RNA sequence: CUAAGGGACGGGGUAACCCCGGCAGAUAGCGCACGCGCCCCGAAAGGGAAUCGGGUUAAGAUUUCCCGAGCCGGGAUGUGGCGGUUGACGGCGACGUUAGGAAGUCCGGAGACGCCGGCGGGGGCCUCGGGAAGAGUUAUCUUUUCUGCUUAACGGCCUGCCAACCCUGGAAACGGUUCAGCCGGAGGUAGGGUCCAGUGGCCGGAAGAGCACCGGGUGUCCGGUGCGCCCCCGGCGGCCCAUGAAAAUCCGGAGGACCGCCGUUCACGCCCGGUCGUACUCAUAACCGCAUCAGGUCUC
RNA sequence: UGGCUCUGAGGACCGACUCAGAACUGGUACGGACAAGGGGAAUCCGACUGUUUAAUUAAAACAAAGCAUUGCGAUGGUCCUCGCGGAUGCUGACGCA
RNA sequence: UCCGACUUUGUGAAUACUUAUUCCGUGGGUCGGAAGUUUUGGCUCCAAGGCCGGCCGAU
């Protein structure tokens, strides 16, 4: 046969993600000693729109710690945030929506977005759209926290990760129905080459797996092997269970 | 007058299924309304994109939901911290 | 080109070292002396006749003086 | 009633805007010629420079030189603030104007060496 | 009608070679080539226009080319903020700087 | 100059050819000893120092030659002016005036941006009339039909759209207002002003040119109109689970270390401006399709 | 539905088109050339718009919105690479596969 | 591709350690031990001062 679309995306070529309008990385500061022990105030300036992201990014004004220099930040926006807005990081700021803050600060049953897995990570987990991480409960002893990830999933991370107050800004933004081909072709246009998918039943054997067949079916179970090798690998892989229940 | 039911989906005519314009009639009336700035206290907030709202006349721009202003949880959220901040101290 | 108005900077300015040639233009209603300077060409329009006179006769006698 | 000669006042526009002066008269009610409430002030175009002990004597003396304006400003104008300087000042041509410039120049360089008033010759940050 | 022609070797229509038309003593019609339209000086605090500066390309607001007096305007923050940002600037500046005062006392 | 992207020092891999650029490696240097310190290539449609009119050849110049008139960049140097309350005046103010300190450091703007729909403005063209010049028709009619009646960059003064801004004042019996909107105690209507742009007006350029007539001469003038056409601009509205480049370059600003016969972004004055392309075709015959091929080939 | 002779209405500070009405009149001809839907009643398939076998198949085929399922919390899933390393990823479950 | 053995691979207690190895962050910018700024969409640098180039201010 020939290599089935799965295995090419991984080269590369074409299927690189578009970001030639996108405004940079979304991410706390780097983390230094005054958010390490204290407080350090900025003022948001903008909030826009970045290409590819359903949430909007806010951009804030720091004053640098020790240089006579301005400092520019751009992270994920939480609901509630605007212009004009004064937010502190840290380990003193306050628990207010916007504010960023390490999980030590936050008590049981905080909603929170953009934490760190590893600290000074930047912000790993709950950055899409409307979504957000429930602090779970705290253990003093090993200094880990127990947190909700969007997913279901409990998590343990390290008392001193970060994150900010509130939940990510637009919310709702899936429930609305696409009606066209045209939408989903503007919604993948500034993402991925993704969005068109012929089905592997509508192909050739040379191309895929379900591909052939004097009537369009896939001939053997779609549910594949977890250790299965690439070209293999497609239908549901590795599924504990079909079906709707 | 102009349309019994339609209202602002009758732009897409015959097309879709009633019941799929039946579901994007509220977020597209909601997406396009007038809310309240809380900053100035005129009716001048719009929709400049998904989840940003920017006032006509203070030049106030929120974080706010995809195709409304203030979404339900935003709500909740805020008095959930605003407990959990009181409760703290 | 520039336009001169009063007749005394005129003077000064054919008066000018580097000031090379006057053309001196006739028309219907005045006379139009243009001094040909460096970087720009000055014009000056008099309407009067005997002031027209006045000036022919008094141009420095170092600069060059056309008819045109 | 805290408009008065001798109140300090801060300018919010024009060519002196952020400068510090102090109230000289006071036309409450206002002219003919200017409807409004204005008054006549005596502000720091240019402030002193600050003045340290390293420095030599030729030296501070040339900091502690100060330039003065005068200038009648709308009440609109002007930010008034808390702080008092009197210097018994109690005042058309461009000559006239100039002379009772340096007059008061004199008398605010003498306030200024005397050490009081910090926050009148200490400019403003914005 | 005397249609017209480019009077250069650029043949496409882009925003980089508009023309006017023009009449001249010749008695004819020709091309001339315009220069793009540029926004002016902008305020960074409320967006709005700068007042007292011309509407130009950067490079001709070049030291040699203009005037100082159509460059700058003459207050603190001259081309740079609106009147109102340098109004309120000021008074903030000093409001809170009273309030540190305050702070300080009590 | 940067775009998508390409190459590439060190390092890593590799038998070698060669394959890897973020993996950080004393980064190879910049200002005034002292201070600072986060490679190149890639667009004759993107960004961008500065030119116009008239003439000229067998063949050029749709801006290269000639005539005239400007501009830009760079470099030296005066003469005059301007400032010293050392670093100018005026205006309530918006802001104005050709000048009118300054180092490291820091901050902003322009460059610089989508699609669609009305409305308004400017330029050109078309179109109606009058006057004068020449030509056509003319058995009859036709104060008629046709042609032309021009004004460049650049400089000065005026004007000042639609928005934006300023001062006074204080609004319900609400008012103002668009084709549509919309706006007002966070200050409307009103009154009076500031700025903005023009491909607007007048003057200079410049009638001496060009054109049309008569044999050197005459003329190159006065109006009207518009859901008209093309280009550009302005200002609103709509749309997006789509929000529609970057850098060079230029301008402005915050601060005020440092400095007096020395400063001067002013006017006028002086010198200089490299290399390569430039003819012609651009198509039912100059390109590709074995051709001088009914095909194909991006534009004004 | 032509031609002709009129009439009325709609304005600005003298003008432009439009729209209505009437009389008369021609070998009933008049959107006089040009330009410019044939219509109706049903069955099958595909929702629709889009796409496709350059040079015999434009379709009922492909795509599509909607619906549903699977894997995955980064020490990860999926994929590329001889190797070193790399794509998704300027990404984080309203996400990627 | 999963899985086991050996190698990388060391040390000490009746499972702990950290320096190998691995990963993450930073313009390697306040680590270990002890002693003693919430403000309104504004500015913030190159120290004033004190005491003898030097020390404190800046454990
Ligand atoms: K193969
Ligand atoms: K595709
Ligand atoms: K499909
Ligand atoms: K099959
Ligand atoms: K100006
Ligand atoms: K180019
Ligand atoms: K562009
Ligand atoms: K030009
Ligand atoms: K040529
Ligand atoms: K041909
Ligand atoms: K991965
Ligand atoms: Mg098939
Ligand atoms: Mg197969
Ligand atoms: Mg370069
Ligand atoms: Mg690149
Ligand atoms: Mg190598
Ligand atoms: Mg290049
Ligand atoms: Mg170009
Ligand atoms: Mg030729
Ligand atoms: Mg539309
Ligand atoms: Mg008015
Ligand atoms: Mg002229
Ligand atoms: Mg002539
Ligand atoms: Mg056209
Ligand atoms: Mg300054
Ligand atoms: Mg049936
Ligand atoms: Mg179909
Ligand atoms: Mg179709
Ligand atoms: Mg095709
Ligand atoms: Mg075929
Ligand atoms: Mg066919
Ligand atoms: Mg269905």
């Amino acid at each position: 046969g020939r290599v089935i679309r799965a295995q090419r995306k991984g080269a590369g070529s074409v299927f690189k993600s578009h970001t030639h309008h996108r405004k940079g990385p979304a991410r706390f500061r780097s983390l230094d000693f005054g958010e390490r022990n204290g407080y350090l105030k900025g003022v948001v300036t903008d909030v826009i729109h970045d290409p590819g992201r359903g949430a909007p990014l806010a951009k804030v004004t720091f004053r640098h710690p020790f240089r006579y220099k301005h400092q520019k930040e751009l992270f994920v926006a939480a609901e509630g945030m605007y212009t004009g807005q004064f937010v502190y990081c840290g380990r003193r700021a306050t628990l207010s929506v916007g504010n960023v803050l390490p999980l030590r600060s936050v008590p049981e049953g905080g909603v929170i977005c953009n934490v760190e897995h590893h600290v000074g990570d930047r912000g790993v987990f709950a950055r899409a759209s409307g979504d957000y991480a429930i602090v779970i409960s705290h253990n003093p002893d090993n200094g880990t926290s127990r947190i909700k990830l969007p997913s279901g999933a409990k998590k343990i991370v390290p008392s001193s990760c970060r994150a900010m107050i509130g939940q990510v800004a637009g919310g709702g933004r899936t429930e609305k129905p696409m009606l066209k081909a045209g939408n989903a072709y503007h919604k993948y246009r500034v993402k991925r080459n993704s969005w068109p998918k012929v089905r592997g039943v509508a192909m050739n054997p040379v191309e895929h797996p379900h591909g052939g067949g004097n009537h369009q079916h896939i001939g053997h179970a779609s549910t594949v092997r977890r250790d299965a090798p690439p070209g293999q690998k497609v239908g549901l892989i590795a599924a504990r269970r079909t079906g709707r229940l | 007058k102009r349309t019994k039911k339609a209202g602002i989906v009758g732009k897409y005519g015959t097309r879709y299924g009633a019941s799929l314009r039946k579901q994007i009639k509220k977020m597209e009336v909601s997406q396009h309304s007038k809310y309240f700035c809380e900053f100035c206290g005129k009716f001048a907030v719009k929709r400049k994109a998904v989840g940003i709202w920017g006032c006509k006349d203070c030049g106030k721009v929120k974080a706010g939901g995809a195709y409304t202003m203030n979404t339900a949880s935003a709500v909740t959220v805020r008095s959930t911290i605003r407990r959990l901040r009181e409760q703290t101290e | 080109p520039k336009q001169i108005h009063e007749i005394k900077d005129f003077l000064l300015t054919a008066r000018r070292k580097d000031a090379r040639s006057v053309r001196i233009k006739r028309t219907k209603d005045a006379v139009k002396f243009k001094v040909r300077c460096s970087r720009y060409l000055y014009t000056l329009c008099v309407h009067d006749t005997d002031k027209a006179n006045k000036l022919k006769q008094s141009l420095p006698p170092g600069l060059n003086v056309q008819e045109v | 009633k805290f408009l008065k000669p001798g109140k300090a006042v801060i300018l919010l526009q024009g060519r002196f805007a952020g400068r510090k002066a102090v109230i000289v008269r006071v036309f409450e009610e206002g002219t003919r010629d200017r409807p409004y409430g204005h008054c006549l002030v005596a502000g720091l175009a240019k402030y002193p420079k600050k003045v340290i002990r390293k420095d030599s004597a030729k030296k501070t003396a040339k900091k502690s030189r100060v330039k003065c304006f005068l200038k009648l400003v709308n009440f609109t104008h002007i930010m008034p603030t808390r702080y008092t300087l009197d210097v018994d000042f109690k005042d058309a041509t461009r000559d006239k104007k100039v002379a009772s410039c340096k007059a008061a120049k004199a008398r605010l360089e003498e306030r200024f060496k005397t050490g009081k008033n910090r926050w009148f010759f200490t400019k403003l940050r914005f | 009608v005397q249609r017209l022609t480019y009077r250069k070797r650029h043949s496409y229509a882009t925003k980089s070679n508009q023309t006017r038309v023009v009449k001249t003593p010749g008695g004819k019609l020709v091309y001339q080539y315009t220069k793009k339209r540029a926004s002016g000086p902008k305020c960074p605090v409320t967006g709005k226009k700068i007042q007292g500066i011309p509407h130009l390309r950067p490079t001709e607001y070049k030291r040699s080319r203009l005037s100082r007096n159509r460059r700058t305007v003459n207050r603190p923050y001259g081309g740079v903020l609106s009147g109102p940002a340098v109004r309120e600037r000021i008074i903030r500046a000093f409001l809170v700087e009273e309030q540190k005062i305050v702070k300080k006392v009590l």
